[PDB]
């Protein structure tokens, strides 16, 4: 009995003319333009992001599982998520030695904490 | 904390007393409506026999539905559409007709429909789309113990008892109708029964006065 | 939908103190707690008068306090200030009294305590007077601030122009006398 | 700074009772039913009993049209007007338990199963009685054997079944 | 703090919060008080007056010392008496033993009678006095000595 994690607008808010010119990035930016058809919301142009699009507070930051994703680094960083296995999901950070990962993952599987990556390089 | 389950046996008894008292009004109001309806019929008939034309009384109570949407209204009948509280489109009132309020209707005559509703209509509105204006705030009339708390000063101890004060135009009309939040009727399910909503009742269009053809409409907009 | 008024219009009222001040936010919390749960008018006042900025909480002189006691049927009331209580040496015989204030000056704390009085703080005031039993709220004079003289300047408002310096040779000629064209 | 509470969810005391399915007026025991959907779609059959899981227990005699004693959902059926009287048929012991079922193991692949003796015998005991009633009125046995299909120049919104 | 300043918050927006018709050119009203009598007279006839022309006589080499005379109000007056040695005096000088107040040494010229002293006599010493200041001291019991 948890609410279904619906996302409203899954499609990414790509900036106007991100495709057109390479100098422009796909990262969002409000068209400030006086003319702008994006700014003016002409039917048939990109959706500018708006607070309306935001996700339900229950389901916010929650992934596919229904679990917020805390960045774990060493075992002592994993020790806050011990009882909260159903609501949190460790992500062992990128910058961690393979031999450290191996030790964390053991102490994540000991405490039943779903680790998001791992997978685990191999 | 203790003896709190006894209070359920206390207060529900007082409510079993109120529901009787609310019943015995509503039985009487039903007698009042059916006789007042009949007494106009009889008066019409009796007079017809005697050569004489009986004329019905002018409609005490009028129901203004806004027709035109907000955004190209002049200033004056914008102010008046603000005083009836027809701030949306497709919204309603009950305005107790006088001279004063006839002339407010003559200002906004091409942005509203209006006419003389019935117990039935007033009933159908208030149970469906009836809300209170409870500490500002649009609180609905859900359960008749709420109306009771708000208007209990001016009588009116049920939702039907409020309908009474509207329909009949009782002396506490001004508080009932300011308590009743403006109706937010939908769009008429049949349609406006025209092609061109903005014209008037001799010219097809849905605006202005239309005596009793408000009842037919609003029941759909409800 | 036709809006009569401006929508999402904010309070126009400090609902919280823009002050950061830990302790004062304790002192709100406690009076907020009260305001609500007592349903005493007095607590709703204190709570508001905590949130006031420094300008709006001007210092009440222990002279002023004295006057507010010398009122009829109020010589034994507990003078609640919400602001500083400042020392005043223009008065002499400051009477024996309790006074709650936010902050006293070491002049005025001593000048009260010398009399046999009692310098209290708003929490201690809460213990003694949750509902505000026999309190007597005093405010400092808000309109006599050095800014507010300049506020609302013009012909012929009878107000202070903003000038660094000083006297003559400084906004005393043309437009300040018939003799140099006109008198404002 | 926070970390959410790990206490679970208790569901509100939901107010839904389990009142029984009221069927449409056409479905009277004995009625011939066209299964619109299923293994035996088309196949006209007989409606022997309304079971407690809102399923029409059906046969259509297996000895006539190879449609066994079988559940069928009311909504995937057309009730024709035609009936066969069901006075000499048992139908008492048939219920939801009768169709006990096991999703056995969960094997997939590599390579007519069986059918219990009671299932086959209760096919006979019902069929044998039904065949006697069906042989009274003409061409009905022949009707039950043939499968229903919409032809060209059919218009289901005008077919009265 | 640059983070906190509003120009950070403007970044992206074309005009830096200066508008687009009006441009933000350099010195579009002249400089620093110009057109006082011309195209700013409007603002100089509100908000200032007196701001042109020369009222009053001159003083060549006006040293700011002949114009010293910092006032002292009779209310204040007693503050010049020491803090410890005050409790005692203000409750009983009783003539011929009054706490001399040298206002000059305390850095004041004219004693100048605003408030209302007690009935205790003082013996003030001062370079000047208001007519009333004296009147208020004499009637209290003390005197103004001049210096």
């Amino acid at each position: 009995l948890h609410p279904k994690i619906v996302k409203k607008h899954t499609k990414k808010f790509k900036r106007h003319h991100s495709d057109r010119y390479h100098r422009v990035s796909e990262n969002w930016r409000k068209q400030k333009g006086i003319d702008s058809v994006v700014r003016r919301r002409f039917r048939g142009n990109i959706s500018e992001p708006t607070i309306g699009y935001g996700s339900n507070k229950k389901t916010k930051f929650m992934g596919p599982d229904g679990r917020k994703v805390v960045l774990v680094s060493n075992v002592k960083g994993l020790t806050p998520l011990l009882m909260h296995t159903k609501t949190f999901a460790a992500e062992i950070a990128h910058n961690v030695s393979s031999k450290n990962r191996i030790a964390i993952l053991a102490e994540a599987k000991k405490n039943g904490i779903k680790v998001t990556n791992a997978k685990a390089r191999l | 904390q203790k003896t709190a389950e006894q209070v359920a046996a206390e207060r529900v008894a007082r409510k079993a007393e109120k529901r009787a008292a609310i019943l015995e009004r509503n039985a009487a109001y039903q007698k009042e409506y059916e006789t007042a309806e009949r007494a106009v019929i009889d008066a019409k008939r009796e007079a017809k026999a005697n050569s004489s034309y009986y004329v019905s009384a002018e409609a005490k109570l009028v129901f203004v539905v806004r027709i035109k949407g907000i955004n190209k209204i002049p200033p004056k009948p914008r102010k008046v559409l603000q005083l009836l509280r027809l701030n949306q489109i497709n919204s309603g009132t009950f305005v107790k007709v006088t001279k004063a309020t006839s002339e407010l209707l003559k200002l906004i005559e091409p942005y509203v429909a209006y006419g003389y509703p019935s117990y039935s209509t007033v009933r159908q509105l208030v149970y469906k789309r009836g809300y209170g204006k409870i500490n500002k705030q649009r609180i609905p009339l859900s359960d008749n113990s709420i109306v009771e708390a708000n208007l209990g000063n001016y009588g009116i101890l049920s939702v039907d008892d409020l309908i009474h004060e509207i329909v009949t135009v009782g002396p506490h009309f001004k508080q009932a109708n300011n308590f009743l939040w403006p109706f937010k009727l939908s769009n008429p399910s049949g349609g406006w029964g025209v092609p061109r909503k903005f014209k008037h009742f001799i010219q097809g269009g849905s605006f202005g006065n239309r005596e009793e053809f408000i009842n037919k409409l609003v029941k759909s907009m409800n | 939908i036709d809006h009569t008024s401006k929508q999402h219009k904010r309070s126009s009222h400090r609902t919280a103190p823009k002050s950061d001040n830990v302790y004062l936010k304790l002192l709100v919390k406690l009076y907020a707690f009260l305001a609500r749960r007592t349903d005493a008018p007095f607590n709703k006042v204190i709570l508001k008068s905590l949130f006031l900025s420094k300008i709006n909480r001007p210092p009440v002189s222990v002279s002023r306090i004295s006057r507010a006691l010398k009122q009829e049927g109020a010589a034994q009331k507990t003078i609640v200030v919400v602001g500083t209580v400042t020392d005043d040496n223009r008065i002499f015989e400051f009477p024996k009294t309790t006074v709650a204030a936010l902050r006293f000056t070491a002049g005025a704390k001593a000048k009260i305590l010398k009399a046999g009085g009692e310098a209290i703080t708003l929490d201690q005031l809460a213990v003694r007077a949750p509902k505000g039993q026999n309190t007597l709220i005093v405010r400092g004079p808000r309109a006599s601030r050095e800014a507010a003289r300049h506020f609302g300047f013009g012909p012929h408002k009878g107000k202070a122009p903003r000038i660094q310096s000083t006297g003559r040779k400084f906004e005393r000629a043309r437009g300040r006398r018939r003799s140099r064209a006109f008198k404002v | 700074k926070w970390y959410p509470a790990e206490e679970v969810p208790a569901p509100k005391q939901t107010r839904k009772a389990a009142r029984p399915q009221k069927l449409r007026a056409s479905l009277v025991p004995g009625t011939v039913l066209i299964l619109l959907a299923g293994r035996f779609r088309g196949k006209r059959v007989v409606y022997l009993k309304h079971l407690e899981d809102n399923t029409l227990l059906v046969s259509g005699p297996f000895k006539v049209n190879g449609v066994p004693l079988r559940r069928v959902n009311a909504r995937y059926v057309i009730a024709t007007s035609t009936r066969v009287s069901l006075e000499g048929v048992n139908t008492e012991k048939f219920n939801v338990a009768y169709f006990s079922r096991e999703k056995l193991s969960r094997k997939q692949r590599a390579e007519k199963k069986e059918i219990k003796a009671e299932r086959i015998e209760d096919q006979k005991n019902i069929d044998k009685a039904l065949l006697a009633e069906i042989k009274k009125t003409p061409l009905l046995k022949q009707y039950l054997a043939a499968t229903f299909s919409l032809k060209n120049g059919d218009r289901p919104h005008l077919l009265k079944f | 703090p640059t983070r906190l300043t509003k120009t950070r918050k403007h970044r992206g927006h074309v005009s830096a919060g200066k508008g687009r018709v009006g441009k933000h050119r350099k010195h579009p009203g002249g400089r620093g008080m110009a057109g006082g009598l011309h195209h700013h007279r409007t603002n100089l006839d509100k908000y200032h007056p007196g701001y042109f022309g020369k009222v009053g006589m001159r003083y060549f080499h006006k040293q700011q010392a002949h114009f010293w005379k910092p006032v002292l109000n009779l209310d204040k007056l007693w503050t010049l008496v020491p803090e410890e040695k005050r409790e005692e005096y203000l409750k009983s000088a009783s003539k011929s033993a009054a706490p001399v107040i040298d206002t000059l040494a305390a850095g004041y010229g004219k004693v100048l009678g605003k408030g209302r002293i007690p009935d205790v006599p003082v013996i003030v010493k001062a370079r000047f006095v208001s007519k009333l200041a004296e009147e208020k001291i004499k009637a209290a019991g003390g005197v103004v000595e001049l210096i």
